[PDB]
């Protein structure tokens, strides 16, 4: 088991264009459920997956104020980090800001976080006990001062602490058959000989979910990562999650090549060598 | 089923006792609930604010959330007068109840009820009657005849001397009604 | 740092008129608002910015256009006036939405009266009445009683000058002017207030004292052809002196 | 559900 | 100011048969700012209708899309993703392999 | 930028060595100082500076030079390292002295131990212990209990890491690793901490539990010509699954 | 050294009572006066500054001046436990006292003191005792025998469940100590194995 | 009578050395009882009159710290007001703080003041209310602004009607002997004629404290300014104060011209005629 | 007595 | 920069008594800037030992010092002071008067 809900937030600044671009979404583990875009016809929060389509009015007028605001709250903050920081008013900036709770098998609360970065780097970031900041720069040591005299980390650790897992489980549950599946690896070998000296094995993954994996190579049964070639994990746009992991071998010990499969749709880990 | 459902009074403590004011919001999702204190003819003031379970300490004001139940609230501990007034409950600074009127009644040491009649300046047969010094019990009745008009009780303090009196006054457009009609409670000395 | 501003304070208007109101700030407030407040029921949002630009509808929006660019003003406007829209309206702004500590200051209000014919309104008639001799004996002390009777809208102040310097002490006016006639809906009002006095104040002959009320009506510009006297905003009194008779 | 408080401008 | 420059992976959403219409996805991830160009490529020209995810970013705050069209694989026909961002001089061309 | 700077974060010294701690700040803070602070006593000023080559002693300025090149660094010199300088130094710069408003932030401190013979470090010897069947059946609850044992200076971090991410919640370590032989003065120390968590988190064997110790000892350039491993800077931990018992 | 006294503690108050915390001063027309907060392990931290005489009111936090009586104070109303920690009190920003260290003792509504035995994770010949879910009252005397070791008290705030528990550990060179640290406590579901 | 507790500081730039001159004194009334000079061997604030020499290592490791920093918060201003002035760093400049309190005859505060000028004019002055704050530049201004902001008008009305006060009593007790004594004006006429036609009237006072005094000419018993020459008050090196004032009178009319002295010392004002 | 208060830089 | 001129005073502690030895004192005051060379004149030779006060100024910001030394006022004996400043184009020299 185990779950989180998280919202990523992102203002980036057109200069002589007008508002800046703002691109809210909702993640329920590796599942987008909602999103805002500042260039969207509606000006509505708007659905992704299913379970949050059963929400009335109530929700929908109460999220959209709330990221609108949260946009609202960048379209200023990108106006004050430029004073802070002594930036032209002519080159685009970008402000970064990412919340969200983790939860156990039991769904009992394990994290919260709240974090801040201007322009890809690290801005103030709220420490892991959610009563600490930790600023970067002084211009971060301003916001620290204005945040603390607003009683910031107090007010977020109750939202984290509590409103966030207390949604993650109505999410959970109200939409068990998209959250709570465990689509396993679909598994496979290809063997392509790159000269006649030595020969590529790889180690396929398809149509997961979730995200989280790991594949491993053994020789004689001992890790290799020497001629070790692992991709970044992708997407498909199915919802599920593929990823390969490849060794060049010298050709004449494919068989003592094998390759370890871990992940929460399976029962056991996975052993591959080939045929 | 109002966003806000207020417990609408009007309320009445005596002084230096603890009033309990209640509210209840429809909308599960809202996180953050403040308390506002509005004097008559003037404007809401946050006096407090809540986002988080549990009691909130601020001197004699205590403010309670409870997520679970949808329920907020406010102790006044040791209740003044300059308490008397509207408090308004608020989710998310965006919606407001109807209110509910606070009157703490003040600790009127030795009444004196008497109903006395005034007669105005420069006429005659015009005069209004004038029930007056009787104790925070007492509570003023409606008028019953429509040509009667009554007022509300309401305190006077003379700091001069450190005296605090309830009076409330009642004329009609005619004499044809004299003082035999706000419905007494106490003693009538003419 | 003057906190926040509206205008007017006090406005009649014939059903089916223009009418706006103003808002204000010296502070730096992205989120504002607007309230109605009828006596009985409470504050209802009509519309609010969470921003320049940015505009939403609240509760009872219909009636009401009211939306502003500058983060410093937010008007609001009547396009066609209605009695359905006769109540006071409370302005309100906080540094801060989706945030609790910041502070939601809001205005002095604005008290709006809507009536189908203008010549509903009506400047109060006032009346002081002096003490009883049976109160000054019974009691060592003397209570005055103002009255306030058949005026429209019910926009009234009312302090006491006793000697023509204002008083605050011994001094009750009712919470909310009673209404002479409660089942008509368009009906003429009026207002009582109390002023009590050491029994030896009022039993010297050279103590002064006037009851004053303010009135709201109608302007100069303002249209009026009828026979009786121009309801104009004015100041009505009854004055009375001191007696050791 | 969106944090509804704790977001404020830098 | 951070500049990272964007890592580009192009396959098929389920594994590619000749003449099964399928999805060819163009997956660009590591990169800042946020502004990017994608396009995916029929033989070099480039494919008209193009729906992309919506823009979410990683721990270390590098965004991520995926770009995808629905397409027929084709025995001789060659794909790829050509990605221009702020980074890089010369838009970066990589060519569709069925077993990557 | 990021207020006060300091390095090291620890230091091991052997009696009568050459070292300097640095410290910095960009904030155009010309008021700086210099403090020590025992566990049991509490900040002792050594030297300040209130401005640029000002640089005046304090309250135990003894074995500790300073200098002031530069509104921006005041480093802190020990010319003859003594056990008598074993303690935790910190450096604080504000904005004004002779003014209350601004801020005196301080550093991360530098922790410095001085012994007479280096063989006196020790890496630490690290245990995770599994709830007890008794406590998670009479509790609904499960708590982990950690050991890090044999170790000296008397400073490490120590987090938890359940399934390769740090966790803050029903965590508890001890507020100063206690030590091992009180009376004895160069005494090895050891420091225990809990993890608690709900007893069915504990019952799946999916979940997985580390207790991590960094301990901060000698450096790769320090020599050695003993028998046991090379008490480096290092990280020990110790390692728990879940289980249906 | 007198410079600037402190109450030098421990102090111990029980959580949502007032604490109250003191300090004298000897170098009188001293004019600024500062309160700082240091968590165990970390590094001072300003929290209150006073330069004038009486009540400084800052959220929870109030401090309080006496330049009569050479005097500083600090009120905490409504002490959480998260509050326990060294409080230092500085003159001028100059010099500092010893510390007062505070223990906002927390309110445990239902205790269930108990002393489980773990076992390692690892070889399990090597155990350790567990005193734990006992009250705030319940105070911890270190060991009488040399070769036993005893921790302190500590709370756990397991956020997890919202629920504040006070634990103790205890452990021995062998086996001749079996749960055998006996110094408070009338219940214990303390089983033998 | 009353008295006064005042701090003159004084800090004069010296280009091509970023170490400006600085010089700190402390007046009780007429009298000085401390001074520090930036180029003076010993670098501590030094006594000057008996009485402040019973202060011990408390006071003065203190009043040096205070004075050294009021020298190091001038180093910084001059560096600033360059800047906010926009003048060559080739020039030497001025700036001047004055701060003290006055008390009545009953030692109860009177009045409060903290000024500034730059270059000798007023840059900005606190008001008499000690709440406000007088700017005459835009460059004050925006001292004004960063002054407000960290309390200094309220930091200083502490300063100014309590400690100032505080130790002003102290000063003027433990200092009795200096400080409360009222030395009276020894007086006397010159008659040194310039021609036949005129003669020169010349009305001395000596050997007096506090400087405070008022010498008037009378012809016919009415003041008379429309001849009358009147010396800038003088010090002597002893602590005493002079001061004569002169009229030129047709000759033959030496006894229509009198001169009143005017002394805290005088029981009543002194009348003076040639003799 | 010197201010201990009041003074800062411009 | 305003620029104030010097005043000078020149003057005995005690009224001058010839061979009894007394304190010639030189006041200049109502001065800007600070800066100021003052010497003390034996028939215009340069007195070697002179003590000055420390820098104070007075309600309008003008400067002021007291120079003084020791001397032994003489009927015949000449004595002066020879004030330098930045705002005159040669040095002042005011000579002293018994009955000034």
């Amino acid at each position: 088991g185990s779950h989180s809900m998280r919202y990523f937030f992102t203002s980036v600044s057109r200069p002589g264009r007008g508002e800046p671009r703002f691109i809210a979404v909702g993640y329920v583990d590796d599942t987008q459920f909602v999103r805002f875009d500042s260039d969207a016809a509606s000006q509505r929060m708007e659905p992704r997956a299913p379970w949050i389509e059963q929400e009335g009015p109530e929700y929908w007028d109460g999220e959209t104020r709330k990221v609108k605001a949260h946009s609202q709250t960048h379209r200023v903050d990108l106006g004050t980090l430029r004073g802070y920081y002594n930036q032209s008013e002519a080159g685009s900036h970008t402000v970064q800001r990412m919340y969200g709770c983790d939860v156990g098998s039991d769904w009992r609360f394990l994290r919260g976080y709240h974090q801040y970065a201007y322009d890809g780097k690290d801005y103030i970031a709220l420490k892991e006990d959610l009563r600490s900041w930790t600023a970067a720069d002084m211009a971060a040591q301003t916001t620290k001062h204005k945040w603390e005299a607003a009683h910031v980390a107090e007010q977020l650790r109750a939202y984290l602490e509590g409103t966030c897992v207390e949604w993650l489980r109505r999410y959970l549950e109200n939409g068990k058959e998209t959250l709570q599946r465990t689509d396993a690896p679909k598994t496979h070998m290809t063997h392509h000989a790159v000269s006649d000296h030595e020969a590529t094995l790889r180690c396929w993954a398809l149509s997961f979910y979730p995200a989280e994996i790991t594949l491993t190579w053994q020789r004689d049964g001992e890790d290799q990562t020497q001629d070790t070639e692992l991709v970044e994990t992708r997407p498909a746009g199915d919802g599920t999650f593929q990823k390969w992991a490849a060794v060049v071998v010298p050709s004449g010990q494919e068989q003592r090549y094998t390759c370890h499969v871990q992940h929460e749709g399976l029962p056991k880990p996975l052993t591959l060598r080939w045929e | 089923q109002k966003e806000v459902e207020q417990n609408s009074g009007p309320l009445s403590v005596p002084e230096g006792a603890i009033a309990s004011l209640n509210c209840t919001y429809s909308d599960r999702g809202s996180q953050s609930f403040f308390w506002y204190r509005q004097y008559s003819g003037k404007s809401p003031e946050l006096i407090m604010s809540i986002y988080s379970n549990g009691d909130k300490e601020d001197g004699r004001f205590t403010a309670q959330l409870n997520k679970a139940s949808q329920y907020v609230s406010l102790l006044i501990r040791d209740s003044q007068p300059s308490d008397s007034a509207t408090y308004l409950c608020a989710v998310q600074k965006l919606v407001f109840g109807t209110g509910t009127r606070l009157l703490v009644s003040p600790n009127i040491q030795n009444p004196d009820p008497a109903v006395y009649q005034l007669r105005d300046s420069k006429s005659s047969d015009k005069s209004v009657c004038l029930f007056t010094d009787f104790d925070s019990q007492t509570n003023v009745s409606q008028s019953k005849d429509s040509d009667v008009y009554i007022t509300d009780k309401c305190v006077l303090d003379m700091r001069s001397m450190d005296f605090k009196s309830n009076s409330a006054v009642a004329w009609s457009n005619k004499s044809d009604f004299a003082c035999a009609n706000a419905f007494n409670n106490s003693i009538i000395p003419e | 740092n003057a906190g926040v501003t509206q205008t007017p304070k006090f406005q009649v208007l014939k059903t089916g008129q223009s009418m706006t109101l103003q808002c204000a700030q010296d502070m730096n407030h992205e989120y504002m608002s607007w309230y109605r407040q009828d006596p009985g029921m409470g504050l209802r949002l009509i519309h609010y910015s969470v921003g320049a630009g940015i505009t939403d509808q609240g509760e009872v929006p219909n009636g009401y256009n009211v939306s502003r660019s500058t983060t410093e003003d937010f008007p609001l406007r009547l396009l066609s006036a209605a009695p359905s829209q006769t109540s006071v309206y409370f302005c309100a702004s906080s540094y801060s939405f989706t945030e609790a500590t910041y502070e939601q200051y809001f205005g002095p209000g604005t008290r709006l009266t809507v009536t189908e014919d203008l010549k509903n309104v009506f400047p109060p008639e006032v009346a002081v009445f002096e003490p009883s001799e049976a109160e000054i004996s019974h009691t060592q002390k003397a209570t005055l009683v103002c009255l306030a009777t058949g005026f429209y809208p019910d926009h009234v102040e009312l302090s006491w000058w006793v000697n023509g310097k204002e008083v605050h002490s011994g001094v009750c006016t009712d919470p909310q002017p009673l209404k002479e006639q409660p089942a008509l809906n368009d009906s003429r009002y009026a207002l009582s207030s109390r002023l009590r006095v050491s029994a030896t104040f009022w039993q010297d002959p050279r103590n002064h004292f006037r009851c004053q009320v303010q009135f709201y009506g109608l302007s100069e510009n303002d249209e009026w052809t009828q026979d009786r006297a121009k309801p104009v905003t004015q100041i009505v009194s009854a004055e009375a002196w001191g007696r050791a008779d | 559900e969106a944090a509804g408080i704790g977001i404020l401008t830098v | 100011m951070i500049q990272r420059t964007p890592k580009i992976q192009v396959y098929s959403r389920h594994p590619a048969e000749n003449g099964k219409s399928n999805f060819l996805n163009c997956y660009v991830s590591g990169f800042h700012p946020s502004d990017i160009e994608v396009d995916l490529l029929k033989n070099g020209e480039r494919i008209e209708k193009v729906e992309h995810s919506d823009l979410s970013f990683s721990k270390d705050w590098s965004f991520y899309l995926l770009y995808y069209t629905e397409f027929t694989p084709t025995e001789k026909d060659e794909y790829a993703c050509r990605v221009n961002h702020v980074t890089l001089s010369q838009p970066k061309i990589v060519k569709w392999d069925r077993d990557m």
